[PDB]
C-alpha cells in the first residue's frame, strides 16, 4: 500500500 | 468559514532575517484550488535610522532604503498589517522557501514588534507550507509530466525564473515572485495531484510524528536540501533517537552514507566530527535532525522505488545494508544522543519562550497608544522584554523618547556606525561600483547607497  | 492559501514574500535588506530588516512584503489570497480570492497586498517597511542595508541585497532586490523610507510604514504598522492577513482563520500561510527564510523574517518582525512570533501559524486551523520541498519532492519522488530545468553544472534547478519558463509559464513587479509560486502549485497539483496532496496533509506535525517508529527504526524518504542536488535532494533515512532537548527534533540518519564512523567512535569525537565538516578526509557522520515543525517531507520508504533510485543515482543495496547493520546495533542509538545531550537583544528570539504573563503582558504594550508607553506601570519577568520595548519605541515611536532616552539611542547609534563601520561602507560601495562599472542599473542603486549613509549617519 502507497499514497502516491 | 472557508480554507484559504496566502502566498507571500518578503524583500528584505540582508540576508539575516533577524539582523537585517524588512524592505518589501507581498501576498494574494486564494481559494484551496488557488484561484485568486482577494486583492494583491504589497507594502513597504520604513527602516529605522540604525540601520544601514547590506548593499548586495539592495542590488538584488532593486529596493533603495530611500524608496522604503518613502513609501513605507514603520515596523510597527508593517508588523500590523501582516499580523492581520496571518491570523485570518483557516488560513495556509505558504511562499518558496519561507519555511528557512521568510518565516523566520515574520517571527522576528513579530518579537521585535509585541505580536506573539508563532501563534499565527497554527491558531485557528492554520498551518504552514513551502513549496519548494514541494518541487524538490516531485523532481525526486514523482518527475514525470513536469519539465525539469538543469543550470550549468548539470545539476537540476529550483529556481523558479527556470521553472515557470521550463515550462510554458508567464514569468514577468512585486507580485511576480507570488505568482510564480502560484503557477507552481497549479502545475504540480494537476500533474501530479497524489503526492501534492499528501505533502498537503503532511505538513502537520502529528501526521509526521505517524511516521516516525524509533524503537523499530522504521526507514523512511526523506527529501531535504541539505541532500544536495546530485542526488535530488534524497536519500533513506533511519530514526534512532529524538533529540534530548528540542521536543520537535528526531535524530536520523542518513542511510546511503559511511555508518562506520558511527560504530567505531565516540561522542565527543562524533560532536564536532560532524561539526566541522568537508576539513577532514574520515568519512562524513551520516546523521541529520529532522524538524516535525519544518514541514520536512517524509514519506514511508518503499515510495521511493527501485526505478526511481536508480534515476537519483542512489545505492538501494547499500542503504538496506546499513538498515540492518543499524537495527542489530542499539548502542549506536544512545551515542547519537550524545552528540546533542550574543548580547544584542534583536538575535535573541530564541533564547526560550516568554511564559503566560510575560506574553500577557507584551499583549498590553500592543493595545497601547504609543504616547502612553513612557507612563506605563507593568512588571515583566523575562530579561529581553525591556530591552525589545526600548528599541521599539527609539526605532518607530522617537518623539515619544525623554531626554535620558534619546541620550541612550544616540550611543546605540554611535555604537552601530562608528568610523570602522562606515569607511568599510564607503569602501564596500565604491568596489562595488568598479566590479559592476558594466552594469548601469547597480552603479545607480550603489550610488543611491551612498547618498543614504551621508544622510543618516554623519
Ligand atoms: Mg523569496
Ligand atoms: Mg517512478
Amino acid at each position: 500500500d502507497i499514497p502516491f | 468559514q472557508q480554507s484559504t492559501f496566502l502566498f507571500h514574500d518578503y524583500e528584505t535588506f540582508g540576508t539575516h532575517p533577524a539582523l537585517d530588516r524588512p524592505a518589501q512584503f507581498a501576498a494574494i489570497r486564494t481559494d484551496s484550488e488557488f484561484n485568486v480570492i482577494g486583492e494583491p497586498e504589497v507594502f513597504y517597511c520604513k527602516p529605522a535610522d540604525d540601520y544601514l542595508p547590506q548593499p548586495g541585497a539592495v542590488l538584488i532586490t532593486g529596493i533603495t532604503p530611500q524608496e522604503a523610507r518613502a513609501k513605507g510604514e514603520n515596523e510597527a504598522a508593517f508588523a500590523a498589517r501582516i499580523h492581520s492577513l496571518f491570523t485570518v482563520p483557516k488560513t495556509c500561510i505558504l511562499g518558496y522557501n519561507n519555511v528557512r527564510f521568510d518565516d523566520e523574517v515574520t517571527r522576528n518582525i513579530f518579537y521585535r514588534n509585541f505580536y506573539d512570533p508563532y501563534a499565527w501559524s497554527w491558531q485557528h486551523d492554520n498551518s504552514r507550507w513551502d513549496l519548494l520541498d514541494v518541487m524538490r519532492a516531485c523532481y525526486a519522488l514523482r518527475p514525470e509530466g513536469i519539465n525539469w530545468p538543469e543550470n550549468d553544472d548539470g545539476l537540476p534547478s529550483f529556481r523558479l525564473e527556470h521553472l515557470t519558463k521550463a515550462n510554458g509559464i508567464e514569468h514577468s513587479d512585486a507580485m511576480a515572485d507570488v505568482y510564480a509560486t502560484i503557477a507552481m502549485a497549479k502545475l504540480v497539483k494537476t500533474r501530479q495531484p497524489r503526492l501534492f496532496d499528501y505533502l498537503f496533509t503532511h505538513r502537520n506535525k502529528h501526521k509526521l510524528m505517524a511516521l516516525i517508529d524509533v524503537p523499530q527504526m522504521k526507514p523512511l524518504v526523506h527529501v531535504s536540501g541539505m541532500f544536495g542536488a546530485w542526488r535530488g535532494n534524497t536519500s533513506w533515512v533511519a530514526p534512532l533517537a529524538w533529540h534530548p532537548e528540542n521536543r520537535n527534533a528526531v535524530i536520523m540518519v542518513d542511510l546511503a552514507g559511511d555508518i562506520s564512523p558511527l560504530l567505531e567512535l565516540d561522542s565527543d569525537t562524533l560532536r564536532e566530527r560532524l561539526y566541522t565538516a568537508k576539513t577532514d578526509l574520515n568519512a562524513a557522520v551520516p546523521v541529520k535532525l529532522v524538524h516535525i515543525n519544518k514541514c520536512p517531507v517524509l514519506a514511508q520508504a518503499n515510495t521511493l522505488r527501485p526505478e526511481d533510485a536508480d534515476r537519483l543515482g542512489i545505492n538501494r543495496q547499500h542503504c538496506l545494508d546499513n538498515l540492518k547493520i543499524l537495527r542489530e546495533n542499539p548502542q549506536v542509538r544512545e551515542k547519537v544522543v550524545a552528540i546533542f545531550a550574543s548580547d544584542n537583544v534583536d538575535a535573541q528570539l530564541y533564547n526560550g519562550f516568554f511564559s503566560d504573563a510575560d506574553r500577557a503582558a507584551m499583549k498590553i504594550v500592543l493595545e497601547t497608544e504609543p504616547r502612553n508607553l513612557p507612563a506605563l506601570d507593568i512588571t515583566f519577568v523575562d530579561k529581553r522584554i525591556e530591552k525589545l520595548l526600548f528599541n521599539y519605541r527609539a526605532r518607530n515611536f522617537p518623539g515619544t523618547l525623554d531626554y535620558a532616552e534619546q541620550q541612550r539611542w544616540l550611543e546605540h547609534r554611535r555604537q552601530v556606525f562608528t568610523p570602522e563601520f562606515l569607511q568599510g561602507y564607503a569602501d564596500e560601495l565604491q568596489m562595488l561600483v568598479q566590479q559592476y562599472a558594466d552594469d548601469k542599473e547597480k552603479v545607480a542603486l550603489l550610488k543611491a547607497l551612498w547618498q543614504y549613509a551621508d544622510e543618516i549617519v554623519e
